[PDB]
């Protein structure tokens, strides 16, 4: 069990409707700890724990510091979405759904963005109680999946349908099971 | 609140190896990486791009955050991180179908300080070709999880294990995973 | 080229 | 890639004018825009810092304009003294480096009320052998041209100040080895 | 205020050097530039502490820079160039790499091929002509430095024992003896003007010294000519009625 001591820095960006609302917070942190803090919001730099008491002090006794965080909203966050406009923000996968007996699992995997609606269909009435869905899950590789289960007792020839939208589709994808 | 949430600048550094970390994160997911030691820009966008980024931006804010370290480490009176106790979760990019190919997905979440062995046990034996990782990508807790990926054909006679092994854990963790 | 934050030194 | 370039290289004007230097960049992506001024034994010292999200920067005498897509910053300084008479130097931010141009020399020229041009003929208090010719009491204006002739040294203009009195007068000198025509590349119409 | 040692400094095509800079008290970051003849300053090094964060600007292997301290920092440059001759400037910051800097004075770096063209100055003073003294009721003294290489010079006037600063004009650069050379000797005038009054009295003193740099002590010279050390060389002349 060897000692280890880590710091982190954080500059995150908040965007809301495009770049109308942009909100940039920089974090200092020690061992998961944020010591200090520059909110655009607030305007200048803010203590997070006792270690960054003399910190937040001592930068905003700087004032070349304070306008290069102040304008770092706009050098730092609006700069970056537009080039976010042409390439990730134009990404989209189309999800495969496929459906497997256990309890019936609609398996939506390997789709872009994550915005999503999944829904279970018996004999084209919607299913609600009974309905387990996952949380979604992220891949890692810029692609997520999610399970959604249906509790079932199947009769005679009950079709089972699960009815998915998403960004990249323009007709949702209704997969069946008779 | 917000629409998107981007982290442009996720900056690491630990006394351990010493070693760091430099990630552009833009929704939770890992635009690209500098190599710290090779001294280059390493990129995972899952597209074509003319983007650029000079390396020495990292080098250089990683060597103020060393700097910092060093001095927050002495008015803590030396005050360490906790080794945190990992999670791991092993399952699969696509449904599994046997003899066409798929990809095993290992995710060690909630891992703190970030260093780990994360290796892939073929019945019992250290595999080496297909596997791939990802970066220490950052959690809102202010810790970390990773992802290690390996492409294999699924059939009905290959048992795999995630090996993860971490401070955290008092015995080299293995998660089970079977077709 | 992308733009990243940057962080300044403490008083040592 | 990223050079910066300063149009006005040389800039030779009279006192409490208003003058333009302005700056050139290649590459846009840039971090921070400054500008300082350089005098021969301190150094640099820093006039303006603007932001890459700034088009103005306004302070004092100085004014400076950014247009980061079109690689040009502008500096206007008014009412200039001999005071602020130095070279110029405008840098630009890559991030990682500082990137410098090659620098505007400035030299703002005091105003002689009453100039009184002419030439004299010095003596050497070593051996009375040794001659040197004098030119003092001239304009601002007058520019002072180097001899065509390869043996005979002809120095440029400076400007001495006189106690109290705020009397100056510029000087140049011309030697060899008479101090008749010795200013040959200086005649009368400037 | 950020200090850099030495002023000046002659070397020959093989020796070692070493660069000075004393930083402002509490900046972090420092910095180390180079800059030539008609050019803007050029990066070199950025420390962040004791460690640097930045060597990209260093250009050969020769080149080390070291901190020992977060503070005082030395530019040793070893098995040094014709073209390693320049003017190192040193800086300091209490921000990151975007902040404002502060520079120093800086060091006059001149590498010489050889030292045997070293020569110090000769200087003589002129005294003033009765022509301007009737016209003006001025009296322009000339100093003239000649015949000196290379071109670390300075230049002062002193009169009854007291450095002047008023009435004093001097070159901004030397002149090149013949300009096609590149090893030419070089001059730097100067000017005094006194009151003719003042000049017309027996009892003042006038000595102009010109502060050449030279060779060092330990640069052993093995030529006819007198070691060509650093030196002050005067010349003085006494008022007339």
């Amino acid at each position: 069990s060897p000692e280890d001591f880590v710091y982190q820095f954080k500059g995150m960006c908040y965007f809301t409707n495009g770049t109308e609302r942009v909100r940039l917070v920089s974090r200092s942190i020690y061992n998961r700890e944020e010591i200090v803090r520059f909110d655009s919001d607030v305007g200048e730099f803010r203590a997070v724990t006792l270690l960054g008491l003399p910190a937040a002090e001592y930068w905003n006794s700087q004032k070349d510091i304070l306008e290069r965080k102040r304008a770092a909203v706009d050098r730092v966050c609006r700069h970056n979405y537009q080039l976010e406009l042409r390439t990730t923000l134009q990404r989209r996968v189309e999800p495969t759904v496929t459906i497997s007996p256990s309890l019936l699992v609609c398996s939506v995997t390997d789709f872009y963005p994550a915005q999503i609606k999944v829904r279970w269909f018996r004999n084209g009435q919607e299913e609600t109680a009974g309905v387990v869905s996952t949380p979604l899950i992220r891949n890692g590789d810029w692609t997520f999946q999610i399970l959604v289960m249906l509790e079932m007792t199947p009769q005679r020839g009950d079709v089972y349908t699960c009815h998915v939208e998403h960004p990249s589709l323009q007709s949702p994808i209704t997969v069946e099971w008779r | 609140v917000a629409d998107h949430v981007a982290s442009y600048g996720v900056n690491l550094y630990q006394s351990y190896g010493p070693s760091g970390q430099f990630t552009h994160e833009f929704d939770g997911d890992e635009e690209f990486y500098v190599d710290l030691e090779r001294k280059e820009t390493v990129w995972k966008l899952p597209l074509f791009h003319r983007l650029r980024f000079d390396p020495q931006f990292a080098l250089t804010n990683i060597a103020v955050l060393k700097h910092n370290l060093n001095i927050l480490i002495k008015r803590s009176n030396s005050t360490a991180a906790t080794n945190e106790v990992p999670e791991v979760t092993v399952f699969s990019k696509s449904p599994v179908t046997l003899g066409q190919p798929n990809t095993l997905i290992c995710l060690v979440d909630n891992i703190f300080p970030p260093v780990v062995n994360i290796t892939w046990l073929s019945n019992g034996h250290s595999v080496t070709e297909g596997v791939s990782e990802t970066s220490f990508l950052s959690k809102s807790d202010h810790s970390f999880f990773k992802i290690s990926y390996l492409t294999f054909l699924p059939s009905a006679d290959e048992i795999y294990d995630c090996k993860v092994e971490h401070w955290g854990l008092d015995e080299p963790l293995l998660k089970h995973w079977e077709p | 080229a992308p733009f990243s934050e940057q962080e300044q030194p403490v008083l040592g | 890639k990223q050079e910066v370039t300063q149009i006005p290289a040389a800039l030779s004007v009279p006192e409490g004018e208003n003058l333009v230097l302005n700056c050139s960049f290649t590459d846009s992506a840039i971090y921070n825009l400054q500008w300082f001024r350089q005098d021969p034994g301190k150094g640099l010292t820093s006039l303006l810092l603007i932001q890459s999200s700034q088009r103005e920067q306004t302070s004092g005498r100085l004014n400076a304009s950014l247009d980061k897509s079109s690689g040009r910053s502008t500096l206007y300084i008014a009412a200039s003294q001999p005071g602020d008479s130095a070279t110029y130097l405008c840098a630009v931010h890559t991030g990682a480096r500082l990137m410098f141009g090659d620098g505007t020399q400035l030299v703002v020229k005091p105003n002689i009320q009453n100039p009184d041009p002419a030439v004299y003929q010095l003596r050497d208090s070593k051996s009375s052998d040794k001659s040197v010719c004098l030119f003092t009491d001239f304009d601002s204006q007058t520019n002072v041209s180097q001899s065509k002739d390869s043996d005979v040294y002809i120095t440029d203009k400076c400007v001495l100040d006189m106690r109290s009195m705020d009397f100056k007068s510029n000087s140049a000198v011309a030697w060899s080895n008479a101090c008749a025509n010795a200013f040959n590349n200086s005649i009368i119409p400037e | 205020g950020v200090s850099q040692t030495p002023s000046n400094k002659v070397t020959e095509k093989g020796k070692y050097v070493e660069l000075r800079c004393d930083p402002i008290s509490g900046h972090t970051a420092l910095y180390w530039y180079r800059q030539s003849l008609g050019q803007g300053p050029e990066f070199l090094i950025y420390f962040q502490g004791t460690g640097a964060a930045d060597d990209s600007g260093l250009p050969n292997d020769r080149f080390f820079a070291v901190r020992p301290e977060g503070s005082v920092s030395t530019l040793k440059i070893q098995r040094t160039e014709r073209g390693d001759s320049a003017v190192y400037l040193c800086a300091s910051s209490h921000g990151a790499s975007t902040d404002t800097q502060y520079f120093g004075p800086g060091t006059r770096l001149t590498v010489l091929e050889d030292l045997k063209n070293v020569f110090p100055p000769e200087v003589a003073v002129f005294e003033p002509s009765e022509a301007e003294i009737s016209h003006t009721q001025k009296a322009t003294l000339v100093c003239l430095a000649t015949g000196f290489f290379p071109d670390h010079v300075e230049l002062s006037w002193w009169v009854n024992g007291k450095e002047v600063h008023s009435g004093v004009c001097t070159d901004p650069q030397p002149l090149k003896e013949q300009p096609a050379l590149n090893d030419s000797r070089y001059a730097l005038s100067s000017r005094l003007r006194v009151s003719a009054t003042f000049w017309q009295n027996p009892r003042n003193h006038f000595r102009c010294q010109v502060q050449f740099y030279g060779l060092s002590e330990n640069d052993e010279w093995t030529q006819d000519r007198a070691k060509p050390v650093t030196q002050i060389v005067s010349a003085e002349a006494w008022g007339r009625a």
